[PDB]
């Protein structure tokens, strides 16, 4: 039979493209930091976080 | 200056020298630092980039950084 769902239990959801989602928004904070802390503090300057 | 130990005119120029380059180094700690109050975001590193050679100076006249010792009381060190 069909008691409660079938093919309803939890296989209609996939977690993989949010968290690709996630890696890229955190990686793209480390450029953005690292593009802040060796352009900001280098014009004339040392440069940034060797 | 008391005592009167007849201080020389041509060391007094030098002393002179000292002084009004004395000038400077108050004028930049204060400009500098006043921009770095006022508003100025960028010139913070610029005006200490210009005082550099001070540094130069003061360490070459007569003492370590701040030329230390160079007021004997006969003249100068």
């Amino acid at each position: 039979s069909k008691l409660e769902l079938l093919k309803e239990v939890y296989g209609l959801i996939s977690i993989l493209p949010i968290l690709t989602l996630l890696l890229g928004i955190t990686i793209e904070v480390l450029v953005i930091v690292w593009l802040e802390r060796e352009i900001s503090a280098s014009i004339q300057q040392r440069i940034g976080p060797e | 200056f008391l005592e009167n130990i007849q201080i020389p005119q041509r060391a007094s120029y030098i002393r002179v020298i000292m002084l009004e380059l004395s000038r400077i180094a108050s004028h930049l700690l204060w400009l500098g630092p006043f921009m770095a109050d006022l508003g100025a975001q960028t010139p913070f590193f610029y005006i200490f980039r210009e005082r550099e050679l001070i540094y130069d100076l003061f360490e070459a006249a007569t003492g370590m950084r701040m030329m230390h010792n160079y007021f004997r009381i006969g003249g100068v060190a």
